[PDB]
């Protein structure tokens, strides 16, 4: 549901609105279905409709020098 | 036969900004033409699908913005950082770097952009996909990349390399000899430094410099408030609010009154969507342009002139700013120049001799060559002369002798 | 039945000096016109790097210098008389306007 | 194992042709819509702006 | 009506004048201003001027 508060309707709360029917996994995968301010869900295992924070790909470091 | 060949440069840095997308907006066609009615929405009913087709544009547009950002940003497979000690040839980018000190983590330009740069009835904003931070996040991936690594990260795994390296090749790479960096290294990191400083008081104090981002969003707010002016004319109907008519007259009338409104709001409707649409075809050209410039100037070094900044061009670098992207195009531009006599050949045995690189100059009374961007003379052998023919043919040539570094050494 | 015409900010005498700047420098100068200050050259010097930079030496334009200058100009001839005739050249332009 | 190399050249001057900018036009609203008229103005300032 | 439908083709066939016009810029300062290696986009053979 967009923009309501949402005490006015698993429930799970963001900037896009509330979703009900996901659980908020504080982990972070690639993209699958786009929903909104960062936030994007996919379907995953039970197996259960999930919606968690975007990765922006794996993180690395060169090993710089002179 | 006068050639003058420039003998000192100059580095340059200038400012490119180009608007990415736009706001992501959505319209109910029954809230806005009928909103809270039982008649209006009666009466709207039989006018076939018109106000599906509305909300079938509005989506394309909204997930084509979204697509816009993405493929401008994010061209970078993974995300590098910075390494944690800066010791860059004596080069200082503490000015486009994100500083982890700063509350929000964006580089001092980034902040002065996003300063620099400035209802309800159905109308609804969605927000974008990609936040700021995360955009954020790749263009400091980007510029890690680039600072370290060169333009090697877009064409496979990111190898490392100094700086002063990355940019003995880029001075190679625009006919430039390398060891005019190896030699002054120390004034053209000055020169970039006050460059990059420049370009802060520069777009800081003229706060006209960046008006081609403002401008969008100045005329998107106008549509949105004509829009909502339209709900406030009478169309040639008794007056303008549904819950009047309706309660001074009775249905065998109120329903040509209202179909007046409907028929007024429907077109007001017509005419903001199909503005929208032309609007999104030339801002996707813009997105379009930016993509270009990333990948052929931000990701390696570009021959085309002209597209990256006037003068030969040496890197780039991107910030972002709210809906668009700023590049800063490091350029290169020769300054102090000089006369010389040039001569095309040199009949010394019989037989011409045309240079390799470079072109034959002289002052008074000797004869060099030299490179043709940077006055730097050495005598004439035959390890820059290639020879070709009799000296007749061409019109032109000029007597001399050509040294022989053999010849010393057999006369041992 | 209000349907103005406004004029068009430059002229058609501003745009020939334009397009005369631009050939001047070309003919005089080169590239080096274009990124920063003009610095002049001979032309068959400039035609020597033209042709040097498609790969081919430049001992070949030094040697048919002639040559070269007489297929240049026969073919601008040519040009003009191929415009000069034909109905349809200007076509694109004249599409627009009607 | 052949190679045909070329002995002679030819240069060429080919024209091409773009366009530029339209013709700048504009139109009034209500001289057009009826202009010399009073019932046009009077009706017309509630189709909107 | 009539007045509508004559401004939205007109808005059309600027945007693709100016899309044209981009063209000719990207021509002019690529090819006149330099030496051009792409290849068909200043005449069928090398470039030269
Ligand atoms: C309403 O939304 C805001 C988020 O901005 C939140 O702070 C607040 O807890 C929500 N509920 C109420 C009753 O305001
Ligand atoms: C080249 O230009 C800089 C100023 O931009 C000057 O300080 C430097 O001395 C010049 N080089 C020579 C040999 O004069
Ligand atoms: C780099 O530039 C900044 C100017 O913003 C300066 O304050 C800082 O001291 C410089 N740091 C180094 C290592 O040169
Ligand atoms: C070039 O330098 C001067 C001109 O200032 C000239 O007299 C001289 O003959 C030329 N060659 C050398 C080695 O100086
Ligand atoms: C340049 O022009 C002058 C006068 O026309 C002529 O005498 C001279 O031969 C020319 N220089 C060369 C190298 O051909
Ligand atoms: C060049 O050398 C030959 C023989 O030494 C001579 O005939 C010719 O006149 C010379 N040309 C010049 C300009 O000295
Ligand atoms: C090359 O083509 C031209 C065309 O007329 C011709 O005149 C010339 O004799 C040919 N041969 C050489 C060696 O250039």
């Amino acid at each position: 549901y967009q923009d309501v508060n949402c005490t006015e309707v698993n429930v799970f709360q963001t900037r896009a609105g509330c979703l009900i029917g996901a659980e908020h996994v504080n982990n972070s995968y690639e993209c699958d279905i786009p929903i909104g301010a960062g936030i994007c869900a996919s379907y995953q295992t039970s197996q259960s409709i999930i919606a968690y924070t975007m990765s922006l790909g794996a993180e690395n470091s060169v090993a710089y020098s002179n | 036969n006068s050639i003058a060949i420039p003998t000192n440069f100059t580095i340059s840095v200038t400012t490119e900004i180009l608007p990415v997308s736009m706001t992501k907006t959505s319209v109910d066609c029954t809230m806005y033409i009928c909103g809270d009615s039982t008649e209006c929405s009666n009466l709207l009913l039989q006018y076939g699908s018109f106000c599906t087709q509305l909300n079938r544009a509005l989506t394309g547009i909204a997930v084509e913005q979204d697509k816009n950002t993405q493929e401008v940003f994010a061209q970078v497979k993974q995300i590098y950082k910075t390494p944690p000690i800066k010791d860059f040839g004596g080069f200082n980018f503490s000015q486009i770097l994100p500083d982890p000190s700063k509350p929000s983590k964006r580089s001092p330009i980034e902040d002065l952009l996003f300063n620099k740069v400035t209802k309800f009835n159905g109308l609804t904003v969605l927000p974008p996909l990609l936040t700021d931070e995360m955009i954020a996040q790749y263009t400091s991936a980007l510029l890690a990349g680039t600072i370290t690594s060169g333009w090697t990260f877009g064409a496979g795994p990111a190898l490392q390399i100094p700086f002063p390296m990355q940019m003995a090749y880029r001075f190679n790479g625009i006919g430039v000899t390398q060891n005019v960096l190896y030699e002054n290294q120390k004034l053209i990191a000055n020169q970039f430094n006050s460059a990059i400083g420049k370009i802060q008081d520069s777009l800081s104090s003229t706060p006209s410099a960046l008006g081609k981002l403002q401008d969008v969003v100045n005329q998107n707010a106008q549509a949105l408030n004509t829009l909502v002016k339209q709900l406030s004319s009478n169309f040639g109907a008794i007056s303008s609010v549904l819950n009047d008519i309706l309660s001074r007259l009775d249905p065998p009338e109120a329903e040509v009154q209202i179909d007046r409104l409907i028929t007024g709001r429907l077109q007001s409707l017509q005419t903001y969507v199909t503005q929208q649409l032309i609007r999104a075809a030339e801002i996707r050209a813009s997105a379009n342009l930016a993509a270009t410039k990333m990948s052929e100037c931000v990701l390696g070094q570009s021959k085309r002139v002209d597209f990256c900044g006037k003068g030969y061009h040496l890197m780039s670098f991107p910030q972002s700013a709210p809906h668009g992207v700023v590049f800063l195009h490091v350029t290169y531009v020769p300054a102090q120049e000089k006369n010389f006599t040039t001569a095309p050949a040199i009949c010394h045995d019989g037989k011409a001799h045309f240079p390799r690189e470079g072109v034959f100059v002289s002052n008074g009374t000797h004869w060099f060559v030299t490179q043709r961007n940077f006055y730097e003379p050495q005598i004439i052998t035959t390890d820059n002369t290639f020879v070709s023919g009799n000296c007749d043919v061409v019109i032109g040539i000029v007597n001399n002798t050509v040294y022989d570094p053999l010849q010393p050494e057999l006369d041992s």
